[PDB]
């Protein structure tokens, strides 16, 4: 399960004898693909081809077998519908939390219930797959990776939160941060230009640079597909 | 005695007196059980 | 698709002359739109 | 179960006659481990060693058994995977309710949603390990100690969120608290209206309370070493 849920399953089945060798009995094959003319179709799993050959080993002289191969694949469209449409639906809304203003009052429960929805997600792809420890699905790994991307934009949403409703006379806060963040966003292509009413303009730089390097990896990060 | 027939009949009972050894459902239900149980009584020192 | 309208919604009614600019066409067409629609 | 998923368990096979005793058959070995010669690889689980030993009482000498040990190491991609990232990216966000400010009203909801998140995943691994009470796994252990920690954090962000919002129209107002209050700060590294004096006390005793929870939170997790 790499190609989830697109993916071409392969399962054999080996036919040898069971009290005698090769010295004794011979099984010889008589059609090079088994017969199917017998066959209901099946609904979900379509059968693609189906060969069968004779295998003997060279140097034990005592095993005789006939396998047969199996070469299924899936019909995709149901686990579509279910599993991959509500994962999209849920995920296209990671980006969404810088977009909000700070004074609503809103943010962490917009963020928290996406983190929420996604590890519950996570939980039920993981109980439909075996647990081969070999290998990861495709889903596995997006959606790990979008839920550290999550609790990243908590961390600097709590952030811009505290940046967002200082005072003056709590915070002074010096002469670097008026010389950077007022000279830092025409190069962040905004257009504007007495402590309270600056404070807040400091906040709603910081998450305009963040939606920028949010929407960044979205789409370089999703091109780690191909 | 039985209901059945008018002789008696022998039996031998086996009883078996087994403790649970407790630490397992003390680490995973009583405390966090007991552990939110103590926000009860909070919520009117919150103020309105 | 309704919560993404909604944070839409939610970011144009908090802002402010101070940290935004009025855009030069929006009030010809939103004082046009309230009596279309039978408000004011 | 201690170093659940890493684990490396034993489990034991034994042999016996079941008829006869030592004055009429007895057994012997051939090799000294089992054949591994029709073993296909299995998935889930992978073998180190197989020893077989042949064992005898000398208080009796009317019994032998012969028993083969199973040495097995657990492949631990897949609870690594669903237990133990979400596990820390979850833990993560304990000591994160303190730098977030008073005024916006969303200290209950990151800290109840942490320690709600913590249960589950303790009821999760309660549901999957056996219920021996004779050792306790270290993932529970390390999460009903963080639980702990949480719910330390909601009483005193409590007593936090009822010192912010005062007023002198209602509390009366002391001079001790003025006198540790104001003497506090350099010990915290700070710099800086009897209204807007309550906003600046609530502002202290969170970042004292972060400085001892950053005290403490590496000081367990140096603790598992
Ligand atoms: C790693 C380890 O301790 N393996 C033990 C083995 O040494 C012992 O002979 C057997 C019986 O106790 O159980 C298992
Ligand atoms: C299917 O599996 C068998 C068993 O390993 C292998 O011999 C065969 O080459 C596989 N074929 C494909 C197309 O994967």
């Amino acid at each position: 399960v790499k190609h989830f849920p697109f993916d071409q399953q392969n399962c054999t089945m080996k036919f040898r004898s069971w009290t005698y060798d090769r010295t004794e009995i011979d099984l010889v094959l008589k059609s090079e693909v088994a017969s199917l003319d017998d066959f209901t179709p099946s609904g979900e799993w379509d059968i693609v081809a189906l060969p069968g050959r004779r295998n003997e080993n060279p140097d034990d002289s005592t095993y005789v077998d006939i396998t047969y191969d199996f070469i299924i694949r899936r019909k995709p469209l149901f686990y579509t519908i279910n599993l991959i449409i509500p994962c999209v639906l849920i995920t296209s809304l990671a980006i969404l939390v810088f977009y909000l203003p700070s004074d609503c009052g809103e943010k962490m429960t917009l963020c928290i219930s996406v983190l929420l929805a996604l590890t519950v997600f996570l939980l039920l792809i993981s109980k439909i797959v075996p647990p081969t420890s070999l290998d990861v699905p495709l889903v596995g790994k997006y959606l790990m990776f979008t839920m550290v991307l999550v609790t990243f934009s908590i961390v600097t949403s709590v952030c811009v939160l505290n940046v967002h409703h200082r005072s003056p006379t709590t915070h002074t806060m010096a002469p670097w941060v008026k010389v950077v963040f007022l000279e830092k966003l025409p190069a962040l292509l905004f257009m504007q230009q007495s402590v309270s009413e600056d404070w807040k303009y400091v906040a709603m730089v910081i998450d305009r640079l963040f939606l920028w390097i949010f929407v960044f990896v979205c789409v370089f990060g999703t091109i780690g597909m191909f | 005695k039985y209901e059945c027939c008018a002789e008696i009949y022998p039996d031998i009972t086996y009883a078996f007196v087994i403790r649970r050894l407790p630490l397992f459902y003390t680490i995973n239900l009583i405390i966090p059980c007991l552990l939110i149980s103590c926000l009860t009584v909070l919520v009117f020192y919150l103020p309105s | 698709l309704s919560i993404v309208i909604t944070v839409f919604v939610l970011n144009v009614h908090h802002r402010s002359p101070r940290t935004h600019t009025m855009p030069t066409w929006v009030r010809r067409v939103f004082l046009d739109i309230v009596p279309r629609l039978l408000l004011m």
